[PDB]
């Protein structure tokens, strides 16, 4: 909300989590780690 | 290649047709890759890199 105490601290915390890698780590955790399709691209064999 | 054999004729007939199809497919595929120049991209992914 405009004029809230959490605005700037959250604005900084988002950057802190992105630069630390926790945001991408959570992305991979909830997209690929828990993903049903485990084989992904590492085992597709890259048919050529 | 020995005299006349009733069985040898069918053996060399099926074999001749088989090797004919094989060489025809070889020439066809060779023309297919001398005509279709499709740039293959190697190791796009970072993990395989």
């Amino acid at each position: 909300p405009k004029g809230s105490s959490l605005g700037t601290p959250v604005n900084l915390a988002v950057l802190k989590l992105s630069e630390q890698g926790l945001l991408d780590k959570l992305k991979n955790k909830w997209w690929y780690d828990k993903g049903e399709c485990g084989a992904k691209d590492s085992g597709s064999k890259e048919k050529t | 290649i020995s005299p006349r054999s009733l069985s040898g004729r069918i053996v060399g007939g099926v074999w001749w047709f088989f090797t004919l199809i094989i060489i025809s497919s070889y020439t066809a595929n060779l023309a297919a890759f001398l005509t279709v120049e499709r740039m293959v991209s190697p190791i796009e992914s970072a993990e395989d890199l």
